[PDB]
């Protein structure tokens, strides 16, 4: 049962040893069941030059249940709603105990670089994205400046 | 530092009871068994279909471990 | 000085292509298959019924062997 | 390939560093396929005090075929006949590439302390064994003294 805590700890020991590119994570006070993580704009995305903060909450079944990951920093993206909720496979139906937070963080960076407009959380952005690509990059850039810079 | 291949794909801790899946992947009986129950009937890594009765004891690996638990 | 658990129960030599049987025993594919095709369809050690298709590639061991090969 | 030779060389290595109790063995010339092994009559058996010699011939497709093992010294035993043939399932239908001469040797020994008359090769001795078991030991120790001492 408390294997969860043991596992979460190795991951942390591992993560901070070799951080995922552009990312950083660490405990938020006590119980490693709660982490803080920051992601630097995908350079390669219109999020570049931005710093984003996310909260990782490990369930009690971890790693048998995926971690609860969300953005606290506002972000204009079709797969992330205003609540910082992330529409990630690997966080939902494609989770596995073999996967790690580190992996999840890379997956999220990947998602910033290339949104997935067919499985959105914000229909409206998904549309702009698919129709007017430029308008999309502009707002993303604007929002990065306003909220993540 | 323990070699990786001697640890669980789930537990990450050294393997107490190493059993293999038809995918060649080795887990610790305890961990993989709960995964099949709590997560689903598929190989945690390959994701191919998998059931508890398909797990084979990786004896060779059981003694490679003890062999390591020797010098340490 | 090569440990035993790294040698084929048939070849007696280090294992090039380790693979385990349902009885949970590792052989070197080439040797275990020569056996299944010339001797009989059973586990050379447990004698349970066995066939080529029932051989899972013991990946873990395969690494364990590479490791040993490095320092030697 | 000539994996047989490699296998036989290894077996010899093991066998010679830890030989079956009471036994000894080694290649004849530099013919690793022609071995000669000797056995000391065990300590209760009427064979006690005797020295038995056997020839071991490894087939070219060893260890997939069993080795040819025969007594060259005469012995009064129900499972060993006049021309040194040994009746030991493991040398016949029960052969397994996983088995070794060392194992065969051990069997032959135990087979000397505990003959198996229910599966004879030499009926008379098997019979004399079943019934007048006392007469058996009389002739066994007799043959040992006449042919193995
Ligand atoms: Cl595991
Ligand atoms: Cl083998
Ligand atoms: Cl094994």
């Amino acid at each position: 049962g408390s294997m969860a805590l043991k596992r979460i700890q190795k991951e942390l020991q591992d993560l901070q040893r070799d951080p995922p590119a552009q990312c950083s994570a660490g405990p938020v006070g006590d119980d490693l069941f709660h982490w803080q993580a920051t992601i630097m704009g995908p350079s390669d995305s219109p999020y570049q030059g931005g710093v984003f903060f996310l909260t990782i909450h490990f369930p009690t079944d971890y790693p048998f249940k995926p971690p609860k990951v969300a953005f606290t920093t506002k972000i204009y993206h079709p797969n992330i709603n205003s609540n910082g909720s992330i529409c990630l496979d690997i966080l939902r139906s494609q989770w596995s105990p073999a996967l790690t937070v580190s992996k999840v963080l890379l997956s999220i960076c990947s998602l910033l670089c290339d949104p997935n407009p067919d499985d959105p959380l914000v229909p409206d952005i998904a549309h702009i994205y698919k129709s007017d690509k430029e308008k999309y990059n502009r707002l993303a850039r604007e929002w990065t400046q306003k909220y993540a810079m | 530092e323990i070699p990786d291949y001697l640890c669980g794909k789930i537990s990450f801790e050294l393997m107490a009871e190493p059993c293999i899946t038809p995918s060649g992947i080795t887990y610790d009986r305890k961990d993989i068994e709960e995964h099949l129950q709590r997560v689903g009937h598929f190989d945690p890594v390959t994701r191919s279909p998998l059931t508890q009765d398909q797990l084979i004891p990786n004896l060779a690996m059981k003694e490679v471990i003890d062999a390591f638990i020797q010098e340490n």
